[PDB]
């Protein structure tokens, strides 16, 4: 589906500066938005740059072996400053997702992953009668996050029991290692109802699965690293309550 | 407040007259010390004269 081939190496690097964060894109361009929806208000406080700005979440290995890791919105940026505490002090909350995930390697690896944002990602347990069932906490990794197998999620069912092949029906790109470098997903609030509680229920599902395996020529870096930077996009929450500082 | 860009550095001047040149070394220092003497004796050393190469 994401069958692009901007140029190969690198030519330009633009920097994002949002508020008191900086990033430093490979480029700018080459950039998905889901479904064709920018994160827009509803049609309450809206603190901006306060709570939108960029905020970078914990590096992880990827390697031979590796099948796959996934993580959950808002719960991982549950432990990021004012969005942290903006989302423990309301009742409220509804926010977009400016999912930029980036990789780099050399012109001497080879492989492919594919980043998929599944909106209402539940995870397997094939109990339909009763689904939710694994626990809160086991639910909500944070910003370590969770990992697929060869709570339990099976990769080639994309851990909810439907064959990895259709994944590509929700929003996604590709980072082929001889091509692109970052991954640019702007994922806008999608959910039942206008606005609900953070805290509870889970938007989207970042699923970051290996669809090439990882290949270094001869003896190089024995793995690489995959870095997730994330962003509240045009967020709004109702009402501070007794501010009830921890 | 807090921000880190890379703009050319931020603003303009603060006042930095008391820094510049004219001002670093309109201060007059010490250069050395010579020694005569009005001896009444025959002293050959410190015979009245004293010499002093002008140096800093």
């Amino acid at each position: 589906s994401p069958n692009i081939e901007a140029c190969g190496y690198s030519d330009r690097v633009l920097q994002l500066t949002l508020g008191n964060s900086t990033i430093t894109t490979q480029e700018a361009a080459n950039s998905v938005v889901a479904y064709g929806r920018w994160p827009e208000y509803l049609r309450p406080t809206e603190p901006d740059v306060a709570a939108c700005r960029f905020y970078t979440l914990d590096t992880v290995s990827w390697t031979k072996e590796s099948r796959g890791w996934w993580w959950k919105l808002p719960d991982a940026l549950r432990d990021m400053g004012l969005f942290g505490q903006n989302m423990y002090y309301h009742y409220l909350g509804r926010s977009g997702y400016t999912v930029h995930v980036q990789c780099n390697a050399s012109k001497f690896h080879q492989g492919a992953l594919g980043v998929f944002a599944v909106p209402e990602m539940c995870l397997a347990g094939d109990s339909n009668t009763t689904t939710m069932h694994t626990s809160y906490q086991n639910a909500n990794p944070g910003e370590k996050g969770g990992t697929f197998t060869g709570f339990c999620p099976v990769d080639y069912l994309l851990g909810n029991g439907t064959l990895l092949g259709n994944a590509f029906v929700f929003p996604h790109q590709i980072i082929n290692l001889r091509t692109n470098n970052c991954a640019t997903l702007v994922l806008p609030y999608v959910n039942s109802l206008s606005i609900d509680s953070m805290v509870k229920h889970n938007n989207w599902g970042i699923a970051i699965l290996p669809l090439a395996p990882l290949n270094f020529a001869s003896e190089s870096s024995p793995e690489i690293p995959i870095t997730l930077t994330i962003a509240p996009m045009c967020c709004e929450f109702n009402g501070l309550r007794n501010i009830t500082l921890p | 407040p807090s921000d880190t860009v890379q703009t050319r550095h931020v603003v303009q001047h603060r006042s930095r007259s008391e820094s510049s040149i004219e001002s670093f070394f309109a201060r007059g220092a010490c250069v050395t010390i010579m020694t005569v003497d009005n001896p009444a004796s025959t002293t050959n050393k410190d015979k009245l004269f004293a010499v002093w190469k002008i140096t800093y």
